[PDB]
């Protein structure tokens, strides 16, 4: 019954629409709209980069909704680089920040 | 004493160039010794020169390598190694053969921070790093703070030990010890590891003070707009 | 949403159960969610595990040529009822991709 | 010489209170020079051109070179419970796409109610 | 709290550190009940880098997720030839990390 | 409560109960020191009213609403002779049991 | 888990059949009050006897199949609900065996 | 992002400089009213001047460096504020560059 | 409200002045820590000297002019902040004079 107007993965954002018949008549037929976000509160600042703090303020423009990110996708993978210096070899070498999702 | 330590994963992966060492210890001290690798079928592979100086207190202290391929290491292939002496005429034999490769798994890295018991002493605070079920025993662990790394002395690590719930499987332990000030200025500290079946051979978990079982949530949740224009 | 597939028993002695299976992911489950509090508790999955209760009995075999999966359950008894669920990833709730009933008629 | 914009609206409230039909209305504006008709099809197919009443250009208020029209259209009350949506749709030789369809349904509109339902959580990392 | 989103299984880790010299013992036991043997290990004495001559160990358990869930507490006993009674406890339970208070401030707007 | 709206000292109590037989032994040590015999009391084994065969103690500590607010663990050691290995402990704190506390500011506008 | 249902007759004695467990000192026969979610201990190894139950009740336990086995004497209406049977520190937490009384007269 | 604290003169006249996109028709000079989060177009290419600044003001467009120049001519202590330039239907959802202007008298 | 600010030199003793108010038994010289928002209780009727300053302080009252007098014998740096004087069971809500404390060596 409901049509989804927002899908977006990044915010979580699920904006929705229904319109609820009345009591027998075709008067006063009230729109509906329902949104649900969920805050992830261990997430970093730069989604991609994990040494920036913590992230607390969460801006949602929703004229938008209907470039900084909040969550991650669970059909994608995440990754970066870190030295190794093993055999006293300092080496940059790619890291799966997000395993699992990236196989 | 001779002693065989066969290449590491790490070493293959990082380094790419890889040897195979066979050292003696606690010999008498004799010059002219020879140093030789056999495989399965006898052929024979070139040692290196750059022999190891003998140690301080009168024992012998050597290195010797080669190359083998890694195909070859993946193939189970029987190698042996072998030393001259003349105190021991019988050459000493040992084997260096890579057992190929069991039912590969990814460990699973969980970082957790210091107790709260222990910060209460205000003294130093100790962070662990617990990976667990892998197979085999094959994981390279290291500290770096706030993008650069660490002495390798400032922390310990543990050995792969067996997994009484899960047959066939390791875990292993890395602790690193700072000062309280240090935990108490939000620096960040991470626990990268390297293991075959790891897809990118690479992974990291980070904890900091805010991160590690914190006591406030200070939110700022601000939403504008709520009406707008959707379609 | 996804389906929400039945199935029954006609007496006890066996029992058969089919759930889809996704591409990419490397861990399945049947976790029962047959607990007051809600939380899922995994009953057989992979990446190695299996039920206090449910041993001996529960077995899966992976089939991605028709993308299924496939759980034999020897026997029945009163315990192993209610309802039950399947999915992937590596978070037992929030991961769940069908939810299946069990019920027996003896 | 602009991008002609368009808009629509739907019948108004006091509109839907005497139950005999309701009127839709897609306005034109801009399109200079002014080469504009409008055809309001439903469900892909055109409506009779006895329903829809497109009158003439007429220049803005202000009018440097700009223009602008007015297109409305009648249906029956009773066929609002289902909407159809009643499309509309311009046309212009300033338009990288040359359409502009233009649609508006009960659902689209105001919103009577705002059911917002945020959750705080430490497992939303991921965002399954 | 990573791991008990797997709904499978916990490890509670038990951390010795700082005694001189080796040969400490441990043991696991919840509501004064031993816990049978084969279901924990513990590490030998290892030494510690900036300590001169001092010692550290580790033993880790695993129980299911559902009993620490079910709010069953687990105590960790440590003896060493050292404590005045040669025998300390530890607790801990499902109520130690939880977050002390909320903050949180909703400043939803049209504008 | 009303005992730390004073700021002169506050008195912490290590009931024990239904132990058989009599001669149990308690102690209070803080942070791995015991403390000095004199600092607190302790009560003597005197039967169990509505539980036979049966005995309870009881022993409190004074202390100094000063340092009390700043930690302290404060543990009350027990040496009875029917124990896994005769001896257990408990400790508490200023936060034993701080409940959590919602400080929620909405701005609807 | 399992249900004895067991049954009897108004007055006279009924036996309640529940599991003996080991490394469990506290066995204990509580009744399932349902009413705030809280569940008050009938009789347990602390000696613990409800006053609406002094004197009508024993508690014996023997090893010999794995059982304990406890004796309710005469019988009221009151005596027909839920008594799940555990053991553990906290009564609720445990309660493993669940049973059901009821009345024939 | 960039802001050109762009600086001038009571009189005379003071060029604005704002990046020009590409695949975004409508550019505008908004003005940032910061009063109830509500920003006003001063100028647009869809032709609107604010009546306080019409015949004042002027909007060219050139992609020779990617760059649309808008000039003020004239100069009153109300021009003293900031002017976020952008693209794009949404005027409040644009604001690419943030610039600020003052008055020296 | 009233402030002594008494003064007095290194060693010696200082006599600080305090109201002696009635329906009041217990009468304080409580020390503004004024660290937390706590105030400890230096000296009190019920008998309670705090260690730092055992045997070296004293509390003398007497119905003649509805004053008290607390002598301070000896004299140390720490000695040099706030010692407000009042009555009742909670130290923090009385506090009825507030006085100053320093020295002069
Ligand atoms: C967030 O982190 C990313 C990754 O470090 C930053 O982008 C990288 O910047 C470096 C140079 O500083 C480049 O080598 C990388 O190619 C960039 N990443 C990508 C995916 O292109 C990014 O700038 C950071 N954001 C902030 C605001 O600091
Ligand atoms: C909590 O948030 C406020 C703003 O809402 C900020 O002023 C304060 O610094 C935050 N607390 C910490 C510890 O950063
Ligand atoms: C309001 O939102 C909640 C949460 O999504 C939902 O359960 C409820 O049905 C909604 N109410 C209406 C009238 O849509
Ligand atoms: C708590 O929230 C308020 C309101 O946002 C803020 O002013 C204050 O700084 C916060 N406290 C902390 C410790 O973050
Ligand atoms: C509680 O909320 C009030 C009002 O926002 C704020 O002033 C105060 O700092 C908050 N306390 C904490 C500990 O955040």
């Amino acid at each position: 019954e409901r049509i989804v107007l927002v899908d977006n993965k990044c915010k979580c954002a699920r904006i929705t629409s229904r319109i609820i018949r009345s009591s027998e008549d075709p008067n006063e037929d009230i729109v509906e709209r329902n949104i649900r976000i969920i805050v992830p509160l261990n997430n970093r600042e730069n989604i991609s980069d994990p040494t920036s703090p913590l992230r607390t303020r969460f801006v949602y423009h929703l004229s938008d909704l209907c470039e900084t990110c909040y969550t991650y996708d669970r059909n994608k993978c995440y990754t970066a680089v870190v030295p190794l210096v093993y055999g006293g070899e300092t080496k940059m070498v790619e890291t799966a920040l997000t395993p699992d999702a990236c196989y | 004493r001779v002693f065989a330590i066969p290449p590491s994963f790490a070493s293959i992966f990082l380094t790419k160039s890889t040897k195979l060492t066979c050292l003696v210890t606690d010999l008498t001290t004799y010059d002219s010794v020879t140093i030789s690798w056999t495989r399965q079928n006898g052929e024979a592979v070139k040692t290196h020169t750059n022999i190891s100086e003998s140690h301080p207190n009168a024992t012998f202290s050597a290195v010797g390598e080669a190359s083998i391929c890694e195909d070859d290491w993946n193939s189970g292939e029987r190698f042996t190694c072998t030393v001259t002496h003349t105190d021991l005429p019988s050459p000493l034999k040992q084997t260096i053969s890579r057992p190929k490769g069991v039912a590969l798994h990814r460990p699973d890295v969980y970082l957790l921070p210091p107790a709260r018991e222990q910060l209460n002493l205000r003294e130093s605070a100790t962070i662990t790093c617990l990976v667990t079920g892998f197979s085999p025993a094959d994981v390279f662990v290291q500290w770096m703070q706030r993008g650069q790394p660490l002495s390798p002395e400032k922390y310990v690590t543990s050995a792969p030990m067996p997994e009484p719930q899960a047959p066939g499987r390791y875990f292993a332990h890395s602790i690193l010890t700072v000062s309280e000030e240090e935990w108490n200025t939000g620096e960040t500290y991470t626990c990268v590891v390297a293991h075959e079946a790891l897809p990118n051979r690479v992974t990291e978990r980070t904890v900091d003070k805010s991160t590690g079982k914190p006591t406030l949530y200070n939110v700022s949740l601000v939403m504008s707009d709520t009406a707008g224009t959707c379609y | 949403i996804l389906p929400e597939v039945k199935v029954e028993g006609e007496l006890g002695g066996s029992v058969t159960i089919k759930c889809p299976l996704p591409e990419m992911h490397v861990r399945i489950y049947l976790c029962r969610e047959m607990a007051g509090s809600g939380t899922c508790g995994t009953v057989v999955s992979t990446t190695n595990f299996i039920k206090a209760e449910y041993k001996g009995r529960v077995t899966l075999k992976q089939y991605p040529r028709k993308n299924l999966f496939l759980v034999e359950v020897t026997q029945l008894t009163e315990s192993d009822s209610g309802v039950y669920a399947c999915g992937a990833g590596m978070n037992t709730d929030r991961g769940k991709t069908q939810k299946v009933t069990l019920n027996v008629h003896s």
